[PDB]
């Protein structure tokens, strides 16, 4: 289990801010299928030749 | 082995049927403690995640403080929330209880 | 386990290969679904 | 429509991290999305205020806009990147006073110097 | 078949591809579109033994 | 096999084969339908965690009924159980605005 | 297209300018983006490259 960064709450009127000091860009790649191959069948030929 | 040393629990026992009929039930990808770990870490992230701009920083603030910002954000003024903090917590608690 | 049956079953083509592959794919689908779902529930930062 | 023709604010809808821009190319049976996100790193912990009030004038309070008020006295940082800058009228909003706001009496930022 | 039972109109379902279309929908009026119909068969020109 | 000779034995075994092949095809067809459905549903769960739990939603009816305030998630036998806490108004009055 | 209110007008602005508005919109201040424009472009380029 990959634990998240633990950030403690404070007993006060203040709060802890876990804030980045660095960054990177990255690319999430995603494929979405929109079609399937369209097929027709000559059923009479398929079955009886 | 349970299905041999004890046998079927009842009529139509579909777990013991596996070794008889020829089918198998496979285990899930994650065990219970791992799934619990995911939702537990999720619980602890709620107050500090739905707080401000960006998804990159975490505000470790009290749950209660988060609720009051959430209520203010839907149209309940701060004067009201301030006068009613105990009333609000009690209603919330009734809803979950 | 009856050999006569298995002999006749063969005349239906690779029937069982199709059953196994279809279910194998269907089962992988849940492992992928679960992996993706939890990857997204996962927090970056969290309080104890 | 959500990703490519717009910047999305929906976590996880587009890619992981904070969405910035997406691109689309065709794929053999559909579309291939190229989601560029912002990924933070090297997080540090700092102490923040919920807001700041003029201690002498307790009804005059501010809250940060799309960022935080941090100790360093008080300064502002944007929410996605730690980089303290002065608290100004361009990074604050006036708010009603709250019990969690700090009472500041010395180096009051310009929105409270009234 | 008319109300009085006589056949007044018919399609020879093997005449052409358009006729095959009407027969497959069992109708003299089918909607506009592009439809697959039975293939045009290659026929033997002889035999080898 | 014990009762019949091959020319008839074959026909009888073949009836059992056809019935069992049919059963397995039906089973597989349903596992594919059910796994496709569960996968779509899993993406809905994904959206709810991000929209509901990790954020306060402004989408009426997406999360729960009423105005969304906060949601929680626990695991369930075949998925996730969402706990959506909403704000429910009552005793409306009419005023002039 | 992803620049301002409405879907009816088009701002023919540089890609780079669009990126900086997109980064500002998620919490990176303008002082930071201004100091780091070359750093940001390089990180973006690494992500795609
Ligand atoms: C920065 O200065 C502010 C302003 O002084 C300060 O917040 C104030 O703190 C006082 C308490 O220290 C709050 O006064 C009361 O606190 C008690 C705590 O239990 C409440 O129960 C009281 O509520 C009753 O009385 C109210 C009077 O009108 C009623 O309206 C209410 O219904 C109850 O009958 C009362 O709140 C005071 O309200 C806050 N001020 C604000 C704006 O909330 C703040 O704490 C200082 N900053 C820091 C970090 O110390
Ligand atoms: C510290 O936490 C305890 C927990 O019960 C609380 O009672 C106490 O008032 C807190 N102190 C401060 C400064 O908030
Ligand atoms: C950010 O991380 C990269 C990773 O190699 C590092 O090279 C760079 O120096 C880091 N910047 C800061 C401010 O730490």
């Amino acid at each position: 289990f990959n634990h998240p960064i633990q950030v403690d709450q404070l007993n006060s009127s203040y709060f802890k801010l876990s804030i980045p000091t660095n960054f990177s860009f990255g690319v999430t790649q995603e494929y979405i299928q929109t079609t399937i191959q369209k097929v027709t069948v000559d059923c009479k030929q398929y079955v009886c030749n | 082995d349970d299905c041999m040393q004890q046998g079927p629990a009842s009529a139509r026992d579909l777990i013991c049927a596996q070794y008889v009929a020829g089918y198998k039930v496979l285990p899930p990808l994650m065990d219970v403690n791992m799934e619990a770990a995911y939702t537990s870490s999720l619980l602890g992230s709620i107050a500090g995640v739905g707080w401000t701009a960006g998804l990159s920083s975490f505000a470790a603030i009290p749950f209660a403080q988060s609720i009051f910002y959430r209520l203010n954000g839907v149209g309940i003024t701060q004067q009201v929330l301030s006068e009613n903090q105990k009333l609000i917590a009690n209603k919330f608690n009734q809803a979950l209880g | 386990g009856f050999q006569k049956c298995e002999q006749l079953l063969r005349e239906y083509g690779q029937f069982c290969s199709k059953i196994n592959q279809a279910l194998h794919g269907a089962n992988l689908r849940q492992d992928d679904s679960v992996r993706n779902l939890f990857a997204s529930v996962k927090s970056s930062q969290s309080s104890p | 429509n959500e990703c490519v023709k717009a910047q999305s604010k929906r976590s996880g809808f587009c890619g992981q991290g904070t969405h910035i821009v997406s691109f689309v190319v065709n794929a053999p049976n559909g579309l291939y999305f190229m989601h560029v996100g912002y990924y933070p790193s090297n997080h540090i912990e700092v102490v923040s205020a919920y807001g700041l009030c003029d201690a002498a004038n307790p009804t005059n309070c501010i809250a940060p806009v799309n960022g935080y008020f941090i100790k360093t006295e008080w300064s502002y940082t944007g929410s996605s990147f730690y980089a303290p800058e002065p608290i100004t009228s361009l990074n604050t909003k006036y708010v009603a006073p709250q019990v969690t706001y700090q009472n500041i009496s010395t180096n009051l930022p310009p929105p409270l110097l009234g | 078949f008319s109300v009085d039972g006589y056949i007044r109109r018919a399609i020879d379902c093997g005449f052409n591809d358009l006729s095959q279309l009407h027969c497959s929908y069992e109708s003299f009026d089918v909607e506009s579109g592009v439809y697959s119909v039975s293939s045009f068969e290659a026929k033997p020109s002889g035999s080898v033994v | 096999i014990q009762r019949l000779d091959p020319p008839e034995q074959d026909a009888q075994i073949d009836r059992l084969i056809n019935g069992r092949l049919t059963t397995l095809n039906a089973f597989v067809a349903q596992q594919l339908v059910r796994s496709e459905s569960a996968a779509l549903s899993a993406q809905l769960a994904k959206d709810k965690v991000n929209e509901c739990v990790k954020a306060q939603s402004k989408r009426s009816g997406f999360c729960g009924q009423g105005t969304h305030i906060v949601s929680f998630v626990v695991n369930a036998p075949n998925g996730l159980y969402f706990m959506h806490v909403g704000y429910y108004p009552s005793n409306h009055i009419e005023v002039v605005s």
